[PDB]
């Protein structure tokens, strides 16, 4: 049965709100999450990360904030249809949204700000550097069975060891999570762990864009295939992830409603800013890219999407030029993509509101798709490929590779040594780990502190937990960085300035 | 044999003083923090409190002169100015007493004590400054990345004239005899880098071994290390990261 009183969530998971609550005093906490992720470092490090060509001295280009902030707007066109079409069949009371009309928008546009929230400095990139780093260090394959008498793992305590152990297990699962580093997994954590936002459970499952655990291993069920593409959720995360679930009536895979908006936004927003960009680097003309768009398309039907979409505003760009084509592109796109979305939420709405459909809002089969593919071929062999794009994602792949190397120290050591350079700030004979590890910031530290004080100290998985959260903590040292800073510090350790 | 020169204990007396000071005076002006928080931070570190201590007779003093002054000088160079005097009235006499007290022991040159001895609360005044100096200057960031740096600049160095110690004694000695070796290009320019003075050394140091000794290619690698050491350790810190920067090719 569908109401989204038991989906909207608001209560917190610290100093929580309880007992009833008014229509008013609902959109107040709500209204609250807003204030709390605007303000946060973590929004405003969105400017200096970079979406697809490198940060421009006049910022004519896209950055990860300002095409958020376009998302956005996208995720409350969809919001704002889905809730009008559904008051106009009068299922907006029978669903428990009347007084939730508020909440159910802004969860939507604060799950749009907050994608890209946890990504590391550049991008794709950046978690490939990181993952690969892991790679060489913990060997995931290598744990895969019965233990390996050449373990190439490089931690003596997170090797698989013969002796039959249920050990071997949480060494399996710690090795395989810290090599998938994924943004999204990460914005969970960030927004829980490291912001300690405390954001409402609501607003926290509107992010949780997969449901996969980052330990994961095997294949993926059939029925939850498209829910678990990508990892979701950390080791580290587990226990916060379990509150979540219960407080969102999710069964174990499931997504929470909202999360659908959110990724059709996305869906939808990737890519046409972007040859709107490649207009403006000249990279080719809007004529160009008409002809490109026309040639790609294939069979013309005139009747056809193209032809209602981007051949009419071709069209209308004749009596300025561009502005006027790439106006009319994403207006033509957004009017027949978003009532199709909508409808979409609203035909697979059990499946939705259980969490379970298995299927995106903008689904391959739908010509809504092929329009949308149709932006991603000429992006991809005309956009993406250019030089330019991918120097900058090699630059990026050896910055984030090669800060990883400086801080390999703090990781080459052992547990009774780490803890003392923890609880000493002065530690006499590791001068250099000491002082990498003041570099690390002060949040990140404070998270692997508390994450560790919790263990139970006389656990014989104690030091296999110690090393995942010393891993998590240089992870979360090096994926909070911008583009900039991190390229800077790497400048900085390498010394190349003083 | 392990003694010691008898004004050596002067100078290293000398150090001990001298040693920190200054370094606050200087963490005030890169605006770490303001002498009014200088003042509690080494209230605070010396503890057991009295009206007549060196503390009151020395860093008290200089704290209340810094208040309501003439000679319209700074607040800071008021303050340490006096810190300055104020411990070196207390400290250097105490130093001489103790030198000539010790003379004999001094002057034999085995005396196994420092002037500013471990124990004395002249050596607490030292110490109060060094505690300060530790928990808020040597901690600082920018001090801190600097030890950093320098630490890598020198590393990395070392690594690019590894070539020349990875070579056999009559690879590295036809190297010094012929000036162009063709066959080593790279070592040939890497030895010419180092300072005249160095090879200069290594030539003579090794010139006056026995020739067909035993140890002579012992001899001849400790002073083929003896000379790079020499070329690293004379550079200034702009000079050894200038050439770090260089022979990595990033200048220009
Ligand atoms: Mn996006
Ligand atoms: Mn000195």
């Amino acid at each position: 049965q569908i109401d989204f009183r038991k989906k909207i969530n608001w209560h917190r998971r610290y100093r929580s709100p309880q007992g009833v609550k008014t229509e008013h005093e609902i959109l107040r906490i709500f209204e609250s999450d807003r204030g709390r992720i605007i303000n946060s470092p973590a929004i405003r490090r969105l400017q200096q990360k970079t979406q697809v060509f490198p940060l421009e001295r006049n910022a004519a280009v896209r950055t990860r904030l300002t095409h958020s902030m376009e998302v956005q707007q996208v995720g409350r066109y969809i919001a704002k249809e889905i809730l009008s079409r559904l008051k106009e069949l009068k299922l907006l009371e029978a669903y428990g949204l009347d007084e939730l009309t508020g909440p159910f928008e802004s969860i939507v546009e604060m799950s749009c700000l907050m994608h890209d929230i946890g990504n590391p400095p550049f991008g794709h990139f950046g978690e490939a550097a990181i993952n690969d780093w892991f790679r060489q260090r913990l060997h995931p394959e290598d744990a895969e069975s019965q233990p390996l008498t050449d373990d190439r793992c490089s931690v003596a305590a997170l090797r698989l060891r013969d002796g039959e152990e249920p050990l071997n297990e949480l060494r399996r699962k710690i090795r395989q999570d810290l090599c998938h580093f994924e943004g999204n997994a990460q914005g969970i954590r960030l927004v829980h762990t490291l912001m300690r936002m405390n954001l409402t459970w609501a607003q926290v499952g509107g992010i949780l864009k997969y449901t996969r655990p980052a330990w994961w291993r095997g294949e993926t069920p059939e029925t939850h295939h498209y829910l678990m593409k990508k990892p979701g959720y950390y080791l580290s995360e587990e226990a916060y992830i379990a509150r979540l679930r219960k407080e969102l009536n999710l069964a174990l895979y499931s997504r929470f409603p909202l999360t659908w908006i959110m990724e059709a936004a996305d869906d939808i927003s990737y890519c046409v800013a972007d040859l709107e960009d490649a207009v403006e680097k000249r990279i080719f003309t809007v004529e160009q890219l008409y002809h490109h768009l026309h040639e790609a398309w294939g069979q013309h039907e005139k009747g056809s999407l193209f032809s209602l979409v981007v051949e009419n505003a071709w069209e209308k760009s004749r009596s300025s030029t561009e502005d006027q084509f790439f106006m009319y592109l994403r207006v033509n796109t957004l009017n027949k993509l978003v009532p199709y979305a909508a409808q979409r939420f609203i035909d697979n709405l059990p499946a939705i509101f259980a969490g379970t459909f298995n299927h995106a809002l903008l689904e391959d089969a739908s010509e809504c798709s092929d329009l949308l593919k149709l932006y991603k071929n000429v992006a991809v062999k005309h956009v993406f490929s250019h030089p330019d794009v991918e120097r900058l994602e090699l630059q990026g792949y050896r910055v984030i590779s090669g800060l990883l190397e400086i801080y390999r120290p703090l990781l080459s050591l052992s547990l009774s040594d780490f803890t003392e350079l923890v609880e000493k700030e002065r530690v006499k004979r590791f001068p250099i780990e000491s002082r990498l590890f003041h570099k690390l910031s002060t949040r990140h530290r404070l998270a692997y502190v508390e994450a560790v004080s919790k263990l139970p100290s006389d656990s014989p998985e104690f030091p296999l937990w110690e090393y995942y959260y010393r891993c998590r903590l240089l992870q979360d040292y090096i994926s909070g960085m911008t583009d900039l800073y991190a390229w800077d510090e790497y400048r900085r350790l390498m010394a190349v300035e003083q | 044999l392990y003694s010691r020169f008898p004004l050596t204990w002067i100078m290293e007396a000398a150090d001990d003083i001298s040693y920190c000071v200054a370094d606050l005076e200087d963490a005030v002006e890169k605006r770490i923090f303001t002498v009014e928080q200088l003042y509690h931070h080494l209230h605070e570190a010396w503890g057991q409190h009295e009206k007549g201590s060196l503390f009151s007779l020395v860093v008290e003093n200089a704290w209340e002169k810094s208040r309501s002054n003439s000679l319209s000088r700074s607040t800071e160079d008021q303050f340490f100015m006096y810190l300055r005097v104020n411990t070196l009235n207390k400290l250097v006499p105490y130093a001489a007493q103790r030198f000539i007290d010790n003379l004999p022991a001094i002057f034999a040159g085995t005396f196994n004590h420092a002037l500013l001895e471990d124990a004395s609360e002249c050596s607490d005044l030292l110490k109060l400054y060094k505690n300060v100096a530790v928990k808020h200057v040597f901690s600082h960031p920018d001090v801190e990345r600097l030890e950093l740096q320098g630490y890598r600049v020198i590393s990395g160095l070392l690594e690019i004239y590894r070539p020349l110690l990875s070579l056999s004694l009559s690879d590295f000695t036809e190297l010094v005899e012929k000036e162009r070796v063709k066959r080593f290009p790279i070592e040939s320019r890497l030895f010419h880098k180092l300072s005249t003075r160095h090879r200069l050394a290594y030539v003579e140091a090794v010139s006056k071994l026995p020739s067909d000794s035993p140890e002579f290619p012992l001899w001849e690698y400790y002073y083929r290390c003896r000379l790079l050491q020499d070329y690293i350790s004379g550079m200034t810190d702009l000079y050894a990261w200038d050439e770090y920067r260089r022979l990595m090719a990033v200048e220009q």
